């Protein structure tokens, strides 16, 4: 039962809500048998130096064993100084840090959200802090941990689940190693899984014959026309929320007002402006 | 004699957050708080059309983010000029409203619970504390235990409730200038009533009463955690189109006084924060937002907001204090039952049980209860049908400032608008107001000041430091942006 610990660098805490939302039947048994959740900020028990300690004891006996989540981005300006995530016995430990210590340990990492993914909001015009994709960081800094991207701001929390249930089959059936090299043939060019990512959500989208006819709406509660007037960025995303939709399928983004393109690398400032096309 | 307790990450709030007290004589009289992690939204924004700011700004927290959606469109609609139509005002209400309670059962259940209850032999719920001070019978632990995991469905149940009108949460679709993308339609409100009657029986059954059953354990808990006992409501969700009334109205409360809230008093500090020097003392039409991360002296990259002068706290305690309503049926009763408290109204507690550890979560509980009401009001009042949004053009030169309250407290966005574009945008949030290092006079943010007294009477097991901290729900993403 291999450790998750659960890293927020420059994060909203919105990719753990999502995940928090989830009704996959398999959640709870991931949670509570699969793997188990070592550190997480938002939800442990405990605190301070003692929870940043239990991690490291954790990740010492499970050396190339245990998983990393990262949630946000990590800063690299100032020496790290924009995000730091804890202190051990007066040391302070920046999230440069941090995926410098745990990121050449861990058997694979998962950059859940845009943040993580691309660098997302934080990376985007007008920021200062140097906001990094974790991909691109680690890279940078010769760690070659096998990285997996779930992107979306938030992700839908069926991609996150569904990005475990892949992978948990895929090492049961050949092992740690070779399972996640069955898991790097599924992804696109971008990290992502292609059974969430694979499709366009335009070419899939219901209002497609509208947009086809020319009709589009000039109000957004005007839900009969296309949105791509209102600023929809269907064309250019990569994602299957017209199919599964949002929370327990009751609306998504193109029903209610536009898509933005959140799982797109480019998010926010090449799906930018978002309410014009 | 004096010990230095440095407590980095403190765990069960969002976001970053290191606490430091010293501890003399087995109470806290020093404390300071740091936020850690800044990411600047308010110079990401510039130069943007305006109309993007209420998705980008709503990045900022993914447990509070209709807040900032609201207080975005809120400024959006002043300074585009945009009427918002009756019944997008109360599709906006019915969207942000069901966060509250999403919030609010969060932080009790998912944030705070542990505090008080012992969770089971598995991580995330070991290890902790060897000395944890977990007081419960074995039957009221259970009944913790088991209301963390119904709350863990009843709050996703919630967040359905807010994306039938919101598109998706976190980080909603539906809220824009001019109101709101989704006429709600007969379908759909049944929807959301069907949803909003489970949540009421678990908020009335289960949440409220465990509140005051689990603090009658620990009376001790609100004797402690005063602080400044001084309070901010900047008042929201309109309940009309002309401004006037809220159902929560604005008002601050200090040194035992009540008077109206003018917001040319704030003023944000920032000598103990990690910005420049400079721009210490602006109000937020005038706000700069200029990172030193290297400057001496300072300890957070939160700024010190501060009101008239004064350090105040906000959120539901704030909220339920200025408004004063009356209590919910359950909590009038156990106050009597388990107290031997006769009370009425809110302010029936007393400033010193109110203003408290324990307090602030009563308050919290109650207000959740609270907003029930609002909502059943507003299930009643919504018109199928009926338009909820206009199209503004967007201004070339304008202003605008969004005032709303926060599941956490009091929050303003102010934009400025120039060639169309956004020319600055500020953000003073509730976390701000709660969580802020020291102004440059030397007074203290309003946790820190709370601190001030807690009991450390184990050194080794130092727990109320962070039992304090979570009282007030804190949240270091919305509080430094
Ligand atoms: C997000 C924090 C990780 C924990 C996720 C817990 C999800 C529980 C869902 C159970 C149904
Ligand atoms: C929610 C009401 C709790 C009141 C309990 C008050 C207990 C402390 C009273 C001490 C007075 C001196
Ligand atoms: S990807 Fe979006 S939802 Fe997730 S941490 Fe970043 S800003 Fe928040
Ligand atoms: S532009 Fe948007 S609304 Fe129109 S067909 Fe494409 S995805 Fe659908
Ligand atoms: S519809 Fe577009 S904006 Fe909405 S979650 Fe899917 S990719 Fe993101
Ligand atoms: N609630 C909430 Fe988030 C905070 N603090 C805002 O505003
Ligand atoms: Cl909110
Ligand atoms: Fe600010
Ligand atoms: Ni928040």
């Amino acid at each position: 039962r291999p450790p998750v610990f659960w890293l927020q660098g420059q994060g909203c805490t919105g990719c753990s809500v999502t995940l928090l939302n989830s009704v996959h039947p398999s959640i709870a048994d991931v949670l509570l048998k699969v793997i188990s959740l070592e550190f997480h900020p938002t939800v442990m028990a405990w605190e301070g130096e003692h929870a940043i300690e239990h991690m490291r004891k954790v990740a010492e006996k499970f050396k190339g064993k245990f998983f990393l989540v990262i949630e946000g981005s990590v800063p690299v300006e100032a020496d790290g100084k924009y995000c730091i995530i804890g202190e051990a016995n007066h040391h302070e430990i920046s999230m440069v840090d941090a995926l410098k210590e745990f990121g050449p340990n861990a058997a694979a990492v998962l950059a859940v959200g845009t943040c993580a993914a691309y660098g997302g909001i934080p990376a985007a015009e007008g920021s200062e802090t140097g906001a990094t994709a974790v991909s691109k960081f680690l890279g940078d800094n010769g760690i070659k941990t096998p990285v997996v991207n779930i992107p979306g701001c938030p992700p839908h929390p069926d991609w996150i689940v569904g990005t475990v249930v892949l992978a948990l089959d895929a090492i049961k059936k050949n092992g740690l190693e070779g399972g996640l090299a069955e898991v790097v043939k599924v992804l696109d060019s971008d990290g992502r899984p292609t059974p969430f990512f694979g499709r366009n959500i335009h070419e899939n989208c219901p209002y497609l014959d509208k947009y086809d006819e020319g009709v589009m709406s000039a109000t957004f509660t005007d839900k009969v026309g296309c949105r791509y007037d209102l600023g929809c960025k269907g064309p250019m995303t990569m994602a299957d929320c017209f199919e599964r939709k949002w929370n327990g399928g009751v609306n998504w983004c193109v029903q209610n007002a536009v898509c933005i393109g959140c799982v797109e690398p480019d998010f926010p400032d090449g799906k930018s402006p978002f309410y014009q096309a | 004699g004096r010990t230095t307790i440095a407590i980095d990450p403190v765990t069960r709030i969002e976001g970053h957050l290191k606490a430091e007290v010293v501890v003399e004589n087995g109470k806290v009289v020093d404390a300071r708080l740091s936020g850690g992690m800044y990411r600047g939204f308010e110079t990401i924004l510039r130069g943007r059309d305006p109309r993007d700011a209420s998705q980008i700004v709503q990045r900022i927290c993914g447990v509070c983010p209709t807040a900032h959606s609201t207080a975005s469109v809120l400024a959006l609609d002043e300074a585009f000029g945009a009427k918002v139509p009756n019944n997008g005002r109360i599709t906006r209400n019915l969207i942000f409203g069901a966060n509250y309670l999403q919030s609010h059962i969060l932080h009790f259940y998912h944030l705070s619970a542990q505090d008080f209850v012992q969770g089971p032999d598995t991580a995330p719920f070991v290890p902790r504390f060897p000395k944890s001070d977990l007081r419960l019978s074995k039957e009221l632990n259970k009944a913790g235990v088991d209301q963390y995991i119904e709350a863990l469905e009843v709050r996703r149940i919630c967040h359905e409730m807010v994306a039938l009108f919101g598109g998706r949460m976190p980080h909603v679709q539906g809220q824009v200038v001019g109101g709101a993308t989704e006429i709600p339609t007969k379908e759909k409100l049944v929807e959301y009533a069907a949803r909003f009657k489970k949540v009421r029986d678990f908020v009335e059954q289960k949440y409220v009463p465990v509140v005051y059953t689990i603090g009658s354990k620990y009376k001790d808990m609100f004797k402690v955690g005063q602080g400044f006992k001084a309070a901010l409501c900047v008042g929201a969700f309109p309940l009309d189109n002309s401004g006037k009334k809220h159902l929560f109205m604005p008002g601050v409360y200090a040194k035992g006084k009540d008077m109206p809230f003018d917001p040319s008093k704030i003023k944000e500090y920032v000598k103990y924060s990690w910005f420049a020097e400079e721009t210490t003392g602006l109000n937020y039409k005038e706000g700069k937002t200029i990172p030193a991360p290297d400057k001496a002296g300072a300890y957070s990259f939160v700024k010190a907001p501060r009101y008239d002068g004064l350090s105040l706290e906000v959120g539901p305690l704030a909220r339920m204090w200025v408004n004063n309503p009356e209590l919910s049926p359950v909590g009038k009763k156990l106050l009597k039952d388990l107290f031997g408290i006769s009370a009425k109204k809110f302010r029936d507690l007393g400033e010193e049980a109110a203003f408290s550890l324990m307090g602030r979560h009563v308050a919290r509980a109650e207000e959740t209860y609270y907003m029930l009401g609002a909502i059943e009001g507003w299930l009643k009042e919504i018109k199928a049908g009926e338009d909820t949004v206009v199209m503004p053009a967007v201004p070339a030169s304008a202003e605008g400032t969004g005032f709303t309250e926060a599941p956490r407290g009091s929050l303003l966005h102010y934009v400025k608008v120039k060639d169309s574009k956004i020319d600055n945008y500020q953000i003073v949030s509730a976390s701000l107001w709660n969580c802020n290092p020291r102004d440059d006079m030397g007074q203290r943010g309003a946790v820190e000041e709370a601190l001030i007294g807690i009991p450390v009477d184990d050194i080794q097991n130092p727990v109320n430091v962070a039992r304090l901290i979570r009282a007030f729900d804190p949240x270091l993403g919305c509080a430094v942006h």
